[PDB]
Parts: C-alpha cells; sequence; structure tokens
C-alpha cells in the first residue's frame, strides 16, 4: 500500500537559498542576520544564545531532503560559528 | 422613473447602454452609482481611455408624480495597447510575469484586463509566499497615436511563515477532525493556494454550515501570520424508534440510529432494524474514514432478514484509500445467505432455477431453494464537488460492482454507475442546472442467469419521479399444482381459475436499467430566510427504462417482448428538496407523458431524503 | 459538580546542574491561597 | 428541544436529533 | 406590592418550580424596574439563569449589572457567578453518558473563564470564594495543557516536527507545573532526533532524568 | 390621497368650439411645457415623437408638415418670432424653421435638454438647458455668441423660465431661488438676488416665469413666496409668503396666481393684498391661466375648461372638450383662444 497511498506533500521549517546563505558573515549583528534571512522558527530555549535554520522538504513518494544551518551567538549577540550540513548522515 | 436620458452619446444608442442599467418606480435610494460605474467599465473596457462622467441630475415631477434621470457623457476615441513595462522588487520570477503580462499588439485597451493582470501577479506571489505584495498599475495615454502604455509598480514585500494554526467554534467535533483537512503545515511558508484548499476541504466533509478564514498579522513580528478558521457545526444525524398495537398487526416496532459524525469522533455509523409477524430486518454499519493518518478507510456491515417465503443474511467488509487529491479506490469482501421456500411458480424464476439445475414440477409452490455464496466487490469514485449538501459545481462519478469466486453456487456480475454534474447558471449562483444519470447492467456466467433477487428495479423519487416504487419494468408471468387461496390468489397462479400461462402485474426486475433527468434549480424569493435558506426547487424532465435479457420472446409469442430496450418511459414535474433541521425532507409532483400497460403512476411523492 | 476538586496537585520542575529552564510566562499565575472558603456542595451560591 | 413525539389501535414514536 | 411578589419568588427559588420563580422575577422587572430590590431581582435573575442553564441571559444580565453598578459593594459575587457561568459551556451533557474526553474540544471558553477567575482572585484577596476559585484555576490550567498536548501528538504522528518543537516549547513556557508538560517532554527528544539536532536531544534527556521518579 | 371635486356650473354661452383636429399622439406622461403657438393665422404644433405640422388657424386644416423623428423627443414649446419657428429638444439640439417653409434651417448643440420655452431677443435666441447653462445663439445660423453657467440642486424637473427682457437684459433663473439679470450683448451678469430660503428646500422646489410690469419685474417662488423686484438691482420692493411656479398673467394691475393646491387668487401689484380666492378647484390639477374675452380660462386633467369671473372669481361657464386632460397652458392670440389636449388633438374654442 505504501507504494501507492497518496501522501500530500509536507513542508517544514524556514526557507533557505544559497543566494542568501552566502550573505551571512561573522561580525554581523542579530538584527542584520534576521533581516537578511528572516525571523528563525527555531532556537535553543535552554539558555544557549543560538538560532537554528532548518530547511526540510518531504515530497510524496520521493524522500526527505534537508539543508541545516546553525548560528551560534555570544552573550553580546555577535555571531561566532556558522554550521552547514547540506545532507543528513 | 419616467425615462433615462443620455446627453451627447454618439457611440451607442440609449437602448444598448440602458440594457445594462438596473434602475429601470420610486425610492431608488441613490442606487444609480452602480449603473454609472457599469457604464464606465463598458466604455473603459472598450478602449475609451478618456471617458469621464461630468455630472448627473435627478429631477422630480410636480407633486412627486415621476422621476427624470439625465446623464452627461463625454466620449473619446478608441485606444489600443502599445506594450507593458514592469519593474520593481520582483523576486526573480521574470518569466512568469512576462508570460502573464504579454498582450497581443493592437489589442483594444481594457481596464479590466489590467486589473486581471494585477490579480494574477498577486496570486503568483501569494503562491510563492509573498502574502502582502503591492502592485500599482497606471496608464500612459498617448494622444499622438491613440495608444496606452502601461507601467506597473510591483513590491513583493517578503516571505511569511505561519506560527500557529488555531480553530474556533468546534464545540462538538474532536480537534483532530479539522487538522486532518489542512494542507498547510505549521513552521513552513504561507503559499496562498494551500490555505484555500483547506478552506474548501472543510466543506467537503459536510459537517459545517460555513467556513471562514483569516490571515492575521502577528503583532510581535512583521513576517509571521496566525491562520484562524471558524466553523458553525450543524445537527448531524438523528435517532428514531416506534411501536404500536392493534388487531391488524398485533404488536410491531422499529428503531435505529444513523449519524455521519459519531459523538464528534469522525466515525460514520448507523444501526436500524424492525420486526413484525411476517418480516425481520436488522442492519449494522460502522466505518472509519481515517483508519491510518493518510486516510486509508475501513468499514463493513452485518444484516439479517426473513419473510413469512425466504430467508437471508450476510456480511461484508470494505477497504479503500485515495490515489490523488480527487480520486479514490475501494475494494472488499462479503458473504450472503440466500434460502428460499414456498416459492410461487414464475417463468423468469423457473428458467433461472432450471439453468441452476432445479426441476420443480409445473405450478408446484411447495418448494424451497438455498445457496451460500462468497463474493468479491470493488468500485471506483471521483468527487470534485465544491459543496457537501448543495453542490454548485464539479461532478461525481461512482462505478461499482461485485463478482463471485470459485466455491460459490451462483455465478454473476453486476456493474452500476452513478453520475451527476452541477453547472452554475447565474454569475451569483441564483439559478443552477443539475444533470443526473444512472446506468447499470449485469448477467450470469458460464450459462447461468443472475439470481432473480438481484434484479434492478425503478420507480420512486430515487430514480424516475411520478411512478410507484419498483414498478418500472417487465411484469411477472405466472403458471396456472395446488393452491388453497382460490376462493385470495392470482388469476394466473390458481389451478382452478386459470388453465394456462399468463401475465400479471407483479414486477420481476431486470438485467439492465437506464435513468436520466435534467433539473433547473431555481431560487425561492417568495419564501423567507427561515425556510428558503435550506430548500431548493427545480423543474425537470425524467426518463428511463428497465428490460430483461435472456427473454425468450419466441416461446412466449402471445406476450410483450421484454428484451426490447426501446420502450422508454418518460415523465416530468417539479421537486422540492429541504434540508430540515430534523433531517432533510423531499417531495415532488410530476405527470407522465409516455406510458405502457401496467405503468402505475404516483404523480405526487414524498419521502425522507439525505441522499446524493 | 465536584469533579473539579479531584484535579491533581501542581508542582514545579527543576533543571539539572549546568542548565537553565526557559523563562516562564507571567500569565496564568496563581496567588498563594490561605485556605479560606468552602468548596463544592458546601458553598451557598445564592444571591446575598 | 428539537424533538417530536406523540401517542395515537395505539401507536407511538420518538425522534431526537443532534 | 413588591413585597408579596418578591416573597413568592423567594419561596419558589428556595424550594419550588424555577419557571414560577422566573415568572415572578419577570413581573418584578417589568412592574418595579426602579424599586428598592431591583438589584436583588437582577441578581436573582442571574442565579436562576444559571440554575436553568440560560447562559446567554446570565451573561447579558451580568454585563447590564456591571454597567449599572460597577462599584457595587459585593460586585465580586457577580464576578464569581460569571466565572461559574463560563465553565458550564465547556462540557457537553451528551458526552457525560459515554466518558468522552473533552480535552480536544475548543478551549476558548476555558480561557475566558480562567481570565475572569484570575481577576476575581487578584482583586479580592480576602474573598470567601478564594479556595473554590483556586481549585478551578488549577483545573483550568490542566485543561489547557492537555489541549496543547493533544495538538502536539497529532503533529508528531503527521511528521510536522517543527510544529512539534514549537508547540512543546510553548507548553514548557506557559504550563511548567502540570502533568501534560512532563508527558509531552518525551516528544521533544524524538522531534530533535528525526531532524539531526542532537545537542538539544541530550539536553532533553537530561531534563527528563532530572524530573523523573 | 386627495379627492378632486367638480362643482356644478352652468355652461353659460356654450362657448364656441369652432373646430377640432388630430395632430399626433401628444405628451403622455412625458411632461414638458410643449405649448402650441399661433402666428399669421397659422397654428404651429408638433408631436413629441418628432412630428411637426403647420395648420390653418381658421378650420384646423394642415398646410405643411415635417417629421424629424429619425425619436427626436421634441420639447420646450414652439416659439414663433420674425420669420422663423424655434423648437427645442431633449437631445440638446435646437431646430430653427422658417415661417413660410418649415424646413430646418440649422441645428446646433446646447449642452443639455431644452426643457423650456425659447425666446427671441435682439437677433439672439435664448436657450436654457437642464444643466444650468444658458446660451444666446446667433439667429442667422445658431452659433453661440456667449455662454454663462449656473449651478443647481439635484431636486426637481423645473426648467428655467423663458427669458423676459427689458432695458437690454433678460430676467433668468433656475431651481435655486435666484433671480439675476444678464446683459444681452455680452452675457455679462449684472446682479443676483434670492427670493426666499428655507431648510425645507431640500425637497421643496424653488423656481421654474418672470414678468415685467410697469418697470417692475414680478417673480414667484415655489416655497411659499411672491416677490416684487427691481429691474436695475437685486432690490425687493415687497413680498408675500405665497407662491407656486405655475405660469401666470398680470393685467389691470392685478396679479392672477395659481397656487400649489390650485387655489385661484386675485392680488394687487402694490403689495401682498388678495382681493378674492376661489377654493372650488382645490386639488384639481390646473394649467396656467390666460385672459380671453374678459374671463380667465384654465383647464385640467379631466378635460374641462373653466371660465372664471375676473372680478370676484365667479364661474361663467364649464364645458368638457377632451377627456384625456390638459397639462400645458392655453394660448390666447390673434383674438382667438386655442388649447391643445394632453393627447395630440387640437381644438379651436
Amino acid at each position: 500500500l505504501e507504494r501507492v497511498v497518496y501522501r500530500p506533500d509536507i513542508n517544514q521549517g524556514n526557507y533557505l537559498t544559497a543566494n542568501d546563505v552566502s550573505k551571512i558573515r561573522v561580525g554581523m549583528t542579530q538584527q542584520q542576520v534576521a533581516y537578511a534571512l528572516g525571523t528563525p522558527l527555531m532556537s535553543d530555549p535552554f539558555g544557549t544564545n543560538t538560532w537554528f535554520y532548518v530547511f526540510r522538504q518531504q515530497p510524496g513518494h520521493e524522500g526527505v531532503t534537508q539543508q541545516t544551518l546553525t548560528l551560534t551567538f555570544n552573550s553580546s549577540g555577535v555571531l561566532t560559528n556558522i554550521d552547514n550540513k547540506p545532507a543528513l548522515s | 422613473i419616467q425615462q433615462i436620458n443620455i446627453v451627447g452619446n454618439h457611440a451607442f444608442t440609449t437602448d444598448e447602454l440602458i440594457s445594462h442599467f438596473q434602475l429601470r418606480r420610486k425610492y431608488q435610494k441613490q442606487k444609480l452609482a452602480g449603473d454609472l460605474e457599469t457604464l464606465r467599465s463598458y466604455y473603459l473596457d472598450r478602449g475609451y481611455a478618456r471617458f469621464n462622467i461630468d455630472s448627473t441630475q435627478v429631477s422630480l415631477t410636480p407633486d412627486k408624480k415621476g422621476i427624470y434621470v439625465t446623464v452627461n457623457i463625454t466620449e473619446g476615441d478608441q485606444y489600443k495597447l502599445s506594450g507593458v513595462e514592469v519593474s520593481g522588487n520582483l523576486a526573480g520570477h521574470s518569466a512568469e510575469i512576462e508570460q502573464l503580462t504579454k498582450i497581443e499588439p493592437g489589442e483594444l485597451y481594457n481596464g479590466t484586463k489590467v486589473t486581471k493582470m494585477e490579480d494574477d501577479i498577486k496570486k503568483l506571489l501569494g503562491r510563492y509566499g509573498y502574502a502582502y505584495p503591492r502592485v500599482q498599475s497606471m496608464p500612459e495615454i498617448n494622444d499622438a497615436d491613440k495608444t496606452v502604455k502601461l507601467r506597473v509598480n510591483v513590491d513583493a514585500g517578503n516571505r511569511f511563515y505561519v506560527r500557529k494554526i488555531r480553530f474556533e467554534g468546534n464545540d462538538t467535533s474532536k480537534d483532530a477532525v479539522l487538522r486532518r483537512e489542512m494542507r498547510q503545515m505549521e513552521g513552513a511558508w504561507l503559499g496562498s493556494d494551500l490555505v484555500d484548499q483547506g478552506k474548501e476541504r472543510l466543506n467537503r466533509l459536510g459537517f459545517f454550515e460555513t467556513v471562514d478564514t483569516d490571515t492575521q498579522r502577528v503583532p510581535g513580528s512583521p513576517d509571521q501570520v496566525d491562520v484562524v478558521y471558524k466553523v458553525k457545526e450543524r445537527n448531524t444525524g438523528c435517532f428514531n424508534f416506534g411501536i404500536g398495537y392493534g388487531t391488524e398487526s398485533g404488536v410491531s416496532f422499529q428503531a435505529g440510529v444513523q449519524q455521519d459524525n459519531w459523538l464528534g469522533t469522525g466515525y460514520a455509523v448507523g444501526i436500524n432494524g424492525t420486526k413484525n409477524d411476517y418480516q425481520t430486518y436488522a442492519e449494522l454499519s460502522v466505518t472509519n474514514p481515517y483508519f491510518t493518518v493518510d486516510g486509508v478507510s475501513l468499514g463493513g456491515r452485518l444484516f439479517y432478514n426473513d419473510f413469512q417465503t425466504n430467508k437471508s443474511y450476510g456480511t461484508d467488509v470494505t477497504l479503500g484509500f485515495p490515489i490523488n487529491e480527487y480520486n479514490s479506490l475501494r475494494a472488499g469482501l462479503g458473504y450472503v445467505h440466500n434460502s428460499l421456500s414456498n416459492m410461487q411458480p414464475q417463468v423468469a424464476m423457473w428458467r433461472y432455477l432450471y439453468s441452476m439445475g432445479e426441476h420443480p414440477s409445473t405450478s408446484d409452490q411447495d418448494n424451497s431453494f438455498k445457496t451460500d455464496d462468497f463474493t468479491f466487490n470493488y468500485g471506483w469514485t471521483y468527487n470534485k464537488l465544491d459543496r457537501g449538501y448543495f453542490p454548485t459545481d464539479g461532478s461525481r462519478v461512482n462505478l461499482t460492482g461485485k463478482v463471485t469466486i470459485p466455491g460459490s453456487d451462483n455465478e454473476y456480475y453486476k456493474v452500476t454507475l452513478d453520475t451527476a454534474t452541477y453547472v452554475p447558471i447565474d454569475d451569483d449562483h441564483k439559478w443552477v442546472v443539475l444533470g443526473r444519470t444512472r446506468w447499470g447492467y449485469g448477467d450470469g456466467l458460464g450459462g447461468k442467469e443472475m439470481p432473480f433477487y438481484e434484479n434492478f428495479y425503478a420507480g420512486g423519487s430515487s430514480t424516475v419521479r411520478g411512478f410507484q416504487s419498483n414498478t418500472i419494468g417487465p411484469k411477472a408471468v405466472y403458471f396456472p399444482q395446488a393452491s388453497n387461496y382460490d376462493p385470495y390468489d392470482y388469476e394466473c397462479a390458481t389451478q382452478d381459475g386459470a388453465k394456462d400461462l399468463c401475465k400479471s402485474d407483479d414486477a420481476v426486475g431486470g438485467n439492465a436499467m437506464a435513468v436520466a433527468s435534467l433539473e433547473f434549480i431555481t431560487p425561492t424569493p417568495f419564501i423567507s430566510d427561515k425556510y428558503a435558506n435550506s430548500v431548493r426547487t427545480s423543474f425537470f424532465w425524467d426518463m428511463g427504462t428497465v428490460w430483461d435479457t435472456n427473454w425468450d420472446s419466441s416461446q412466449y409469442s402471445g406476450y410483450p417482448d421484454y428484451s426490447d430496450p426501446s420502450n422508454i418511459r418518460m415523465s416530468a414535474g417539479i421537486a422540492l428538496q429541504w434540508m430540515s433541521p430534523l433531517g432533510p425532507l423531499v417531495f415532488s409532483y410530476a405527470q407522465p407523458f409516455k406510458k405502457y400497460d401496467g405503468d402505475k403512476a404516483e404523480q405526487f411523492q414524498f419521502n425522507i431524503g439525505k441522499t446524493w | 459538580d465536584e469533579a473539579y476538586l479531584e484535579a491533581a496537585p501542581l508542582a514545579e520542575l527543576h533543571a539539572p546542574a549546568g542548565m537553565i529552564l526557559p523563562v516562564t510566562s507571567g500569565d496564568y499565575a496563581i496567588p498563594v491561597t490561605n485556605g479560606s472558603g468552602a468548596v463544592g456542595k458546601a458553598l451557598d451560591i445564592r444571591p446575598p | 428541544d428539537n424533538v417530536r413525539f406523540g401517542l395515537e389501535a395505539v401507536n407511538a414514536n420518538f425522534r431526537y436529533c443532534f | 406590592p413588591p413585597n408579596e411578589i418578591y416573597a413568592t419568588a423567594q419561596q419558589k427559588l428556595q424550594d419550588g418550580n424555577w419557571r414560577q420563580a422566573i415568572t415572578q422575577l419577570e413581573a418584578l422587572d417589568n412592574r418595579y424596574p426602579f424599586g428598592p430590590y431591583s438589584q436583588q431581582v437582577q441578581l436573582d435573575l442571574i442565579y436562576a439563569y444559571y440554575k436553568n442553564a440560560d447562559l446567554p441571559l446570565a451573561q447579558a444580565a451580568i454585563d447590564r449589572f456591571i454597567r449599572l453598578n460597577p462599584t457595587h459593594p459585593n460586585i465580586d459575587y457577580v464576578m464569581y457567578m460569571r466565572g461559574l457561568t463560563n465553565m458550564a459551556l465547556d462540557d457537553s451533557a451528551l458526552q457525560g453518558f459515554f466518558g468522552v474526553d473533552r480535552s480536544d474540544r475548543d478551549p476558548q471558553h476555558a480561557r475566558a473563564a480562567f481570565s475572569d477567575f484570575s481577576k476575581l482572585v487578584r482583586g479580592y484577596p480576602n474573598s470567601q470564594y478564594t479556595t473554590d476559585a483556586t481549585k478551578r484555576l488549577v483545573f483550568l490550567k490542566d485543561r489547557l495543557a492537555k489541549y496543547e498536548y493533544s495538538v502536539a501528538e497529532y503533529y508528531t504522528e503527521r511528521g510536522a516536527w517543527v510544529a512539534v518543537v514549537n508547540r512543546v516549547e510553548g507548553m514548557l513556557r506557559d504550563y511548567p507545573d502540570t502533568q501534560a508538560t512532563r508527558d509531552a517532554l518525551p516528544l521533544m527528544e524524538n522531534a530533535y532526533r528525526q531532524m539531526q539536532m542532537n545537542a538539544q536531544a541530550e539536553k532533553v534527556a537530561k531534563i527528563i532524568a532530572a524530573n523523573s521518579s | 390621497v386627495k379627492m378632486s371635486p367638480l362643482p356644478t356650473v352652468e355652461n353659460q354661452f356654450t362657448p364656441t368650439t369652432a373646430w377640432s383636429t388630430s395632430v399626433g399622439s401628444g405628451i403622455g406622461n412625458f411632461y414638458s411645457n410643449l405649448h402650441p403657438a399661433l402666428a399669421d393665422n397659422v397654428v404651429y404644433a408638433a408631436d413629441r415623437a418628432g412630428l411637426v405640422k403647420a395648420l390653418n388657424a381658421d378650420d384646423g386644416k394642415e398646410i405643411w408638415s415635417v417629421s424629424l423623428a429619425e425619436p427626436a423627443l421634441l420639447s420646450g414649446g414652439v416659439t414663433v418670432s420674425g420669420g422663423h419657428v424655434y423648437i427645442g429638444s431633449e437631445k440638446a439640439q435646437v431646430y430653427a424653421l422658417n415661417t413660410s417653409d418649415g424646413t430646418v434651417a440649422w441645428q446646433t448643440k446646447v449642452a443639455g435638454e431644452a426643457l423650456s420655452r425659447p425666446v427671441v431677443s435682439d437677433g439672439l435666441v435664448l436657450i436654457h438647458t437642464s444643466n444650468g447653462q444658458l446660451q444666446a445663439l446667433n439667429e442667422a445660423d445658431g452659433a453661440v455668441k456667449w455662454t454663462v453657467n449656473l449651478d443647481m440642486p439635484s431636486l426637481s424637473l423645473r426648467g428655467e423660465s423663458a427669458p423676459t427682457t427689458a432695458f437690454g437684459a433678460a430676467v433668468v433663473g433656475g431651481d435655486n431661488g435666484r433671480v439675476s439679470a444678464v446683459l444681452m450683448e455680452q452675457g455679462q451678469m449684472i446682479w443676483q438676488q434670492r427670493i426666499s430660503q428655507a431648510t425645507g428646500s431640500t425637497e421643496i422646489d424653488r423656481l421654474s416665469t418672470p414678468v415685467v410690469v410697469n418697470g417692475v419685474v414680478f417673480a414667484l417662488a415655489y416655497n411659499g413666496n411672491l416677490t416684487a423686484l427691481d429691474l436695475r438691482s437685486g432690490q425687493i420692493m415687497w413680498k408675500r409668503e405665497l407662491g407656486s411656479v405655475n405660469d401666470f398673467i398680470v393685467d389691470g394691475n392685478r396679479i392672477y396666481l395659481v397656487d400649489q393646491n390650485d387655489r385661484v387668487m386675485a392680488l394687487t401689484i402694490d403689495g401682498g393684498v388678495t382681493l378674492w380666492t376661489q377654493s372650488d378647484l382645490l386639488h384639481r390639477l390646473l394649467t396656467s391661466p390666460v385672459l380671453y374675452n374678459g374671463n380667465l380660462v384654465v383647464g385640467d386633467s379631466e378635460g374641462y375648461l373653466h371660465w372664471i369671473n375676473v372680478e370676484d372669481g365667479r364661474f361663467v361657464a364649464q364645458q368638457k372638450v377632451d377627456s384625456s386632460g390638459f397639462q400645458t397652458e392655453p394660448v390666447a392670440a390673434d383674438g382667438k383662444l386655442l388649447i391643445q389636449a394632453k393627447d395630440g388633438t387640437v381644438y379651436s374654442i
């Protein structure tokens, strides 16, 4: 059944594109980054001042594709580390 | 309104333009503004870039004996479009903008086409996620060549995300019921096409009177939206029972329940039955539209009956699942017990029984026959209707059938097809036209005939209005051993009252049927909102026919030929369908135009609806 | 009805050492009650 | 509310809708 | 005179037919709209509406009373009645014969009732209804946390893992003291595993262990 | 709403009805002041549909006709002056016909319906339209010499009263309650004054005809006010709070009015003094009066003519002519009294 049961497409997370990911630089403020990329939909609420941008799509009958961006900020709001995981392990 | 006078209008005459005016009387209450804008569009849609209404007057006659309406019109020339240049903060979608923007050179200037272009741009951007774009079009009028150049200022804004989806008004249905019909997921971009499908989907279930939507801006951030749906639940299902006593029946009772939504959990169930001195009936039906998250469905039913002669009971379970947003498949299994006794000799019945291998004596009613068959059923459906109970558009197709499997006693097939199409008549859906057809055919396999108890019947509001239920079709022919009802029996059945084989009025059903009708659905402005809002009426023409396959018209040379499919019956009339708060009710009045001997008519009919 | 009186007692959670819990909302805060007043069927809810 | 019933040989019935 | 109509209404209200009591109250409202008991009559009408489940009329009468006398010496009694009035709309009577769980039904009524009881408790700390309102506030907080829990489970099953993370974070911030949050907490760890975000999954495991029994 | 009484009147003298003849369909419910005219022993009349006929004033015989209904919606009345016949239209066209030959000499646009009676001044034709614009056309060819523009409320079908001239200027107005003088050579406005004002004018009509009497111009306001104005200034000499906008006549230094309720009143010219009132025709729609052979003649929608004693309002005669009724005024000319029925039948009385 799983081969033919029609599943409507599922989208999750923010929308990312290489044209914008390449625009983020160390030294930018949180306001500059949010402006360039948009308000993030995920963050770590448990103290750490970090934001997550997860681009996830599951087309029906096709599979899961995910581009993961992680932004770590210090106590002053200065970006310290840019992660990039173009695919899941 | 003594007259309307147009001053200085040479392109068109008064009647041509007045035919579009609605204020054609007293107390117009300034409704004229609607007509003046219509006049502007008429000219603005025809290239008159300089059309302008300069003044209007309304004059009263002495003592308010009449009204004089005059409009001063200034006309211009006809302008053609020269081209369109679009610039601004476009999010790379240059090909789609060029494709929708592009016009045919020389095309007459049309303000409406410009507005349509703006709407297409907004819809495109909404599809990508630009929920609130700004598009500003303006003409450039070149008097030197009678052309208009267009410029559009497009501002896509930015992408929006949906933070939360909330529902209000779902006091009885389980919250899970509404979330299953959304295609927009939280934590994802707001493609505008996905929200509208959700709005439409909640009206497909048929559990609500209305569906409203909103896209409210989140006060804490310029890029997030909260989507809220509001529904008003209506009564879904009823419970009935009854009982009585008297000398004509002793004691009898009936009861049952049916709901499309069981206690708000999404399950569709119903139970009914009855018992009397001659007939027993029971039915149980349970189905789950969402067995699995993706909407695999399961259900089935049990039944038992008898009659004081035959007896039957059986069971079936059906599985089904979608295969795209508008199509689904169903299949299942079941079992039916069929035991006959004290069968009245009939030609059709005995030909069937002889083919089955039975050898009853001529006119011997002291008999019985019983088999236990296993069968397989299947079907296919399509449903793109835009409403639950009063469709306004779309169509529905229901193709079903069942077959026997090895080990059974009977060998047969049956196929039926139910279709209907709704097409709006009016721009505002005041008038609607409804087409309906039904078709079916079946027969036996391997030289056997279909059991007589599976034949098709027609008549009643479910097929052809105006005829008695299950009366359209060929009638029974009875054989002339013994009967103690001669003193209480059929003339063709009694061995003493008749000595030959002859026809009676008892319908036996057929192997094929055809039903069709056309209905013109009219508004009811003469009925107040309290009732009119839940009732529609229509004018219609009904036709159909039932006939017998494997009819030996050669042997029965003195009787009509039941194999002739051309003896089409036709009728027409007016029907009313009212979605009563206590369960939709239907009735109609219709008269026959073409009838054959035995076609008993019922010009006025009433029944409980809840069908279609 | 008195079914509302069967609700379980509420109790705050703590974080493991080295972590902090998300800052809570100031909404839906309950003042500390001193036990004054009857409950359920023991209350007279007629006008004075 | 939103019900119909009565008593009538003797006959009786009842309906309830949701 | 109003003394005998009032006495009749009171006798029927204390032990008697509610239709007779409402008839007598209507007679007072229409015959003596400005008498010395007009507010006692309005309060009796509100009480009777509650008794008779005429909730829209209790609400209209309450709003009229408040506009007419927002400074009444015992207006906190009326606010208390308002809180009682709103809770009656969340539980349908039909559901009571099967044991249906109402956690998944529209919580808007519960939020309105909560707000009115909160205002009552905060404005009148010496109110005689403090313990009843307190027990109701605990009940209502649990009701809302359960609603959020059920939504999180639906999205968990569908696979909208981001909706699940944000819905649970919300629950963590708004209802930290109830059971629904502890039960939802195991859902966060999985949501952080379908998406490869282990830094938070380990943190969730630490939170689960810290508050485990 | 109201009952129309019919007083019993002896038909004294059995007033002569020399002839009657059919000329067309008539007005119907398309009310306009499309009165006939008589000149040079010829009666000029036209059908609203665009049918124009010339008839012999002695026996009603037709001598010439033209049809312009290529429907022309002719209106405003047939004006005869000099050598030409001037007929207006709701098409904002003015047709000028010769009196010896009624073929159209010219027509031009006037920016609005000519819902009034055209007049001829010193070589100029004065046209008033529904849009408040007044124009003076050159009689040689209809060319516009000058224009003026007046405003108006959106209230009533009260066409501007035909211009009445004195001292080289015409008294004009419109449904504003404003009276002004315009210089005939240039169109220069000299003065303007209002007759009366009330807040009731939101629905109550103000003004349609000015008359010049002994160097004084008289005008009526619909909303209860009669005024005596100067010719060289917007100066009111006296006023009476009584009035309507039906056409009226003045003779013998007496003002003969038709009220809004059809009362017939005889007033002096030196003040708001009423000599007698005849209430017998109350709420029986009357046409404007004329004075013929010493008696006032009015008709109604019933088809009767009435002879009223100029002295005290006494009736002299009553005779029915045409059951279809009258709307337009009678014409007293060349010593003969003509009347045209609402329907298109012409009578000689």
